[PDB]
């Protein structure tokens, strides 16, 4: 029966080779268990690929186009298999065709290739991939369309090492700058997690995103109606933020700030986690960003999470309370203890987590020192606390560094 | 990453 298709796909009879083609096609198309192997070992793929060369039977082209699509979305061998064929400058060609139907099913099969991993990537790129591909964005095309379009530039995006040339990125960002101002869901979702993967490739990539004009238009999506927004934009720009005092700036200017309230009482515990995060990339900056995150109400929030939080949550609000005794001035610190941080600060000194026993300890060793006066007034707050006593089997730990603390602080 | 048509 298989065997049939393939001779009868090269028919010189139009009907039997669109027949053939199609059955192909709905081997490969209709259920979610489809025999890609078999189609390969079987002889189609030549054939596929060379019905995409018959602008004379747009339907012809289409079938193919489809069929490979499909075949291309297996194992990096099948998908292998297809660009071996000599079918991605085919699938370039047919993005100039005049039936709709033929570009989108082309876009889609380039896709599933750039969706292999990086040479792939860079492949496609470098035949020119990306002008004919963003040329589609504009409002007449439609909605489905379009989001097959904006799956193929999350798909350019989408690996590190390395990371699509930056000549791409300077193509792509202004497509972005477009679509971020789109109403569809999905395609919000597809162009914030484009940037999401464009600023977790460090400072350079970055600075790139920031020069595109495109940082006052994501911040807006932290308080999207979707969750699935949200969670894209809070990473993308906690992504902006583990860089530079000037490029965080940057996200604080475009009022990032007002937003949190909402993410630190999320329900939603992840939500929640990289709110946190995020702010402990703030406090970890210069004062004027330490105290923009005072001046918005922030840090009793942050600790309402270090108490009642998901160890999650309570490892990053422990970070951010730290950060702050190290970057803070001494009436910022004081701000603090006002707002009862020793005890939720004291209750995670029993945690089997070495880091976060460290950080808490530091952050209580960094903020006696910088109380001067009023170091044993603090100590009143340790003891209704009772985190005194926790602080004594630090002192037993394996690791050096946090028993020395200890004993360090007993002195003092 | 990857996605049949179906």
């Amino acid at each position: 029966s298989l065997e049939a298709i393939v001779q009868n796909a090269s028919s010189d009879n139009q009907g039997i080779q669109l027949s053939a083609v199609q059955a192909a096609r709905k081997l490969l198309s209709s259920d979610r268990n489809p025999p890609i192997d078999d189609l390969i070992k079987s002889g189609i793929l030549p054939i596929l690929v060379h019905c995409l060369e018959r602008d004379d039977n747009p339907s012809l082209q289409f079938e193919a186009a489809w069929a490979l699509t499909n075949i291309a979305s297996g194992t990096s061998e099948q998908t292998q298999a297809v660009v071996q064929s000599n079918a991605v400058p085919l699938f370039l060609r047919l993005l100039h065709s005049p039936h709709q139907n033929v570009c989108e099913q082309a876009v889609w099969a380039l896709g599933n290739i750039i969706g292999d991993g990086p040479q792939c990537r860079d492949y496609v790129i470098s035949l020119g991939v990306v002008k004919p591909l963003l040329s589609f964005i504009s409002p007449s095309i439609p909605i489905t369309f379009l989001r097959n379009v904006t799956w193929v530039m999350v798909n350019l995006c989408r690996h590190k090492d390395p990371p699509p040339p930056m000549e791409t990125i300077q193509e792509i960002l202004p497509a972005l700058c477009v679509l971020i101002h789109h109403t569809d869901v999905n395609i919000l979702v597809d162009t914030v997690w484009a940037l999401s993967y464009l600023t977790d490739a460090g400072n350079e990539q970055i600075q790139m995103v920031i020069d595109s004009g495109i940082v006052p238009h994501l911040v807006p999506l932290l308080s999207h109606q979707e969750v699935k927004v949200q969670t894209a934009a809070l990473r993308a720009v906690g992504n902006i933020v583990t860089g530079t005092d000037e490029q965080t700036q940057v996200v604080l200017n475009c009022d990032a700030l007002s937003h949190f309230p909402a993410l630190l009482t999320h329900p939603k515990e992840k939500i929640n986690k990289e709110a946190v995060w995020f702010l402990s990339n703030i406090t970890a900056g210069n004062q004027q960003q330490v105290q923009a995150v005072i001046d918005a109400n922030l840090v009793p929030m942050i600790i309402h999470l270090l108490d009642k939080g998901d160890f999650g949550t309570q490892k990053e609000a422990a970070w951010a309370i730290s950060n702050l005794t190290i970057s803070g001035r001494k009436d910022q610190v004081a701000y603090l203890i006002q707002q009862n941080v020793i005890p939720p600060f004291c209750n995670l000194l029993t945690v089997k987590d070495a880091q976060v026993v460290q950080v808490v300890l530091d952050g209580l060793s960094n903020i006696l020192k910088m109380a001067e006066d009023e170091a044993e007034t603090i100590g009143n707050l340790i003891e209704e606390c009772g985190g005194l006593e926790k602080i004594e089997q630090l002192q037993n730990h394996e690791n050096e560094d946090i028993y020395k603390l200890a004993y360090e602080i007993i002195d003092q | 990453r990857k996605r049949a048509k179906v």
